[PDB]
């Protein structure tokens, strides 16, 4: 993608310029690349592009409020580190939605009592064992 | 959801609502963070898309 050196110089600077408001985007750009770059990782990018539209939209997020601290004398690289922020922020959106529609599917359970005679048992089972499974973490 | 018998229904409107009302917050937040117009216009793109 980028070359880390100069990510280094960037922030350097804006470090810099804030011992003084904005920020250079060539560092914002490089970022939004390397977000992008990483949701094409194996682990992700496996199930459904809407999420990861908003994953992204976390992650990037992340790491611009995050950027706000990074030591150069230690850590002396900024990939990594904006890499696992955007790892971390992906992960709690991921979690999140994982569990409001696992909260959808325990709504859903509590209710046979509809009309009438003649019910079902194959599907309920497995919304029901789903509605357990992610209940399990 | 419908549950009105048989399988049920997603109504799924409500997820686009969703994601879309959860861009317009992103969208505030990041100018709220005074943020790189760069990507200040990549969030505007994506709320016109939601």
């Amino acid at each position: 993608y980028v070359n880390n050196k100069e990510l280094l110089q960037a922030i350097i600077d804006w470090k810099t310029e804030l011992a003084n408001v904005r920020q250079n985007d060539t560092i914002g750009l490089a970022i939004m690349l390397i977000a992008e770059g990483l949701s094409k990782r194996f682990n992700f990018s496996g199930y459904t592009q809407s999420w990861k539209q908003e994953m992204i939209a976390d992650g990037i997020e992340a790491s611009i409020k995050g950027l706000h601290n990074f030591d150069e004398t230690k850590y002396k690289n900024p990939h990594a580190y904006i890499t696992q922020a955007c790892f971390n922020a992906f992960v709690q959106r991921i979690k999140k939605e994982r569990k409001e529609v696992a909260k959808k599917y325990s709504y859903f359970v509590h209710n046979v009592y509809d009309s009438r005679d003649d019910d079902m048992v194959a599907l309920v089972d497995e919304t029901f064992i789903q509605d357990i499974y992610d209940k399990m973490t | 959801v419908p549950l009105d018998g048989g399988r049920f229904a997603t109504s799924d409107l409500n997820d686009l609502y969703r994601r879309v009302i959860n861009r317009n917050n992103r969208l505030k937040r990041l100018l709220d963070l005074a943020a790189p117009d760069i990507i200040v216009r990549n969030e505007k793109r994506m709320l016109q898309e939601a």
